[PDB]
């Protein structure tokens, strides 16, 4: 049961595959749920599952 | 002076990732094949008009220009921010200033911050108390007009400040840039595989 | 009105065939409080009944 | 990702009128919170400051 | 439109608009239906042609 | 459910709640009347067979 900045949910989180953009914060889906984040004090791109 | 806006006017409209998918979203663009004027650097500093965001580019490699200039009325009577390149940091401070008819670097503070063969594209535009700073340096070959091609300008700079913006100048130096605005339009954007914007399309165009 | 109605008795005088000017009514302040319902006040000076 | 603290003083019958959206003379010509507000306010009695 | 500010206009107006578009949703599926069944008949008579 | 108490955060949620069940009763719909289409489709095809 995760929690970045304030926004709460649950779901398993892995390494990101992703290449992220450097003032961004969270990739969004069709469904408008969160679906990759970047840590909050650390600079790890994470898949959120 | 007129030149033709390709398709260069467009941006990331927000910090939120999204990849191989087209997203409708709308924002304040600068809008596609129109006309952006074209002004040249001689030796004057003409008067520009902010409105609603501005569009901004300058082919060079030799730092002709050495910062910006924003504010409501130039007399150090108003709270005026102001943009100069040092050559180690592209300072934004927001003070009381004192200008003149030709005000330039060459050969009541409320705050600090520190940092032709190329475009070095900008944009600038201020909305709800934030000034946000978007920019890109990419390569060319040709020097009149910008090219027909795609680019993306990215942001480097979220300010938030908080003043009035609706007239703005620019810095020369003794030792050919571009100007157009931006304005309301529904855009599609196609992030790709990377993540990265690579085309969009005008909603209200034809 | 120098003297007023009892709530035992009270008054009902009625308004027709003038122009009205609520705005001067409204902008001058010696009110503790000025509601309106199912209208709302800045809106009267538009309206024609 | 940021917070501004909007300080001021004012009578007590008007802040009945500082709410975000409702009309008055205070929230239309001095100072204005918009319909879509998110935040809070507070107010303190002040008889000795 | 003529008689409020947003923040009860809205609500008036949203009132409306759940059974404006309600009704607009029961002519479509009434529509869609009626229209299989018309497809029945054309289907029948292009067969007996 | 991350910036609300209940008495409230059950309003924002009921306004959601009409309106995706609102959706998804679209969506039933929808594919029914598809299915009997594509039924009266696979009885043709099943005559043909
Ligand atoms: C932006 O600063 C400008 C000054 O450039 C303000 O514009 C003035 O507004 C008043 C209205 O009371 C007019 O009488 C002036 O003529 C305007 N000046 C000019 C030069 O057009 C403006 O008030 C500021 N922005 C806002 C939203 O208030
Ligand atoms: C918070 O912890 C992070 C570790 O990633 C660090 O970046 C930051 O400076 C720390 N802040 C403190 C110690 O307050
Ligand atoms: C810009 O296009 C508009 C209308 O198409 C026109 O007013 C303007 O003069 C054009 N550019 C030039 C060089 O004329
Ligand atoms: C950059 O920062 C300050 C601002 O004027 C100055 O002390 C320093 O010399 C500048 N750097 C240069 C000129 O390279
Ligand atoms: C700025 O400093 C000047 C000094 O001339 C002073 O008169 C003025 O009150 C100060 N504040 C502003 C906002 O101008
Ligand atoms: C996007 O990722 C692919 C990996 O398959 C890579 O080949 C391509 O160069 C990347 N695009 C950019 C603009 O770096």
């Amino acid at each position: 049961n995760f929690n970045f900045n304030g926004l709460t949910g649950t779901g398993v989180l892995t390494e990101s595959n992703k290449k992220f953009l450097p003032f961004q914060q969270f990739g969004r889906d069709i469904a408008d749920t969160t679906d990759a984040v970047r840590d909050p004090q650390t600079l790890e791109i994470l898949d959120i599952t | 002076a007129y030149t033709n806006s390709f398709t260069r006017g467009v941006y990331y409209p927000d910090k939120v990732f999204r990849s191989s998918v087209l997203h409708s979203t709308q924002d304040l663009f600068l809008p596609f094949f129109s006309n952006v004027t074209w002004f040249h650097a001689i030796h004057d500093n003409p008067v520009l008009p902010f409105n609603d965001g501005v569009y901004f580019a300058s082919t060079e490699k030799s730092n002709i220009i050495r910062g910006w200039i924003f504010g409501t009325t130039l007399d150090s009577k108003t709270q005026s921010l102001l943009i100069v390149n040092n050559a180690t940091n592209v300072v934004i401070k927001v003070c009381e200033f004192q200008f003149c008819n030709d005000p330039f670097l060459g050969v009541n503070c409320t705050f600090e911050y520190v940092s032709f063969k190329n475009l070095r594209e900008f944009v600038f535009k201020n909305i709800d108390g934030y000034f946000k700073i978007y920019s890109k340096h990419t390569p060319i070959n040709l020097v009149r007009d910008l090219p027909q091609g795609f680019s993306a300008l990215e942001p480097l700079v979220d300010l938030p400040i908080g003043i009035n913006i609706t007239r703005f100048q620019t810095l020369l130096a003794l030792h050919a840039y571009y100007v157009g605005y931006l304005q309301p339009r529904t855009f599609l954007l196609k992030y790709n595989e990377n993540g990265t914007i690579t085309d969009a399309v005008d909603c209200a165009l034809d | 009105a120098t003297r007023f109605a009892s709530v035992y008795a009270w008054n009902r005088k009625r308004i027709s065939n003038c122009v009205a000017d609520y705005s001067v009514l409204y902008n001058s302040a010696s009110f503790s409080t000025f509601k309106c319902y199912g209208v709302s006040p800045t809106k009267l000076n538009d309206l024609c009944f | 990702t940021n917070v501004y603290a909007d300080s001021f003083v004012i009578r007590g019958d008007e802040v009945r009128q500082i709410a975000p959206g409702q009309t008055g003379k205070i929230a239309d010509y001095n100072y204005k919170l918009p319909d879509d507000f998110t935040g809070c306010v507070i107010a303190w009695n002040s008889n000795n400051l | 439109l003529s008689r409020l500010d947003k923040v009860e206009a809205e609500v008036q107006i949203d009132r409306l608009i759940t059974g404006r578009l309600q009704s607009l949703q029961t002519y479509v599926t009434q529509q869609l239906i009626r229209a299989a069944e018309i497809r029945a008949s054309a289907n029948l008579a292009a067969t007996k042609m």
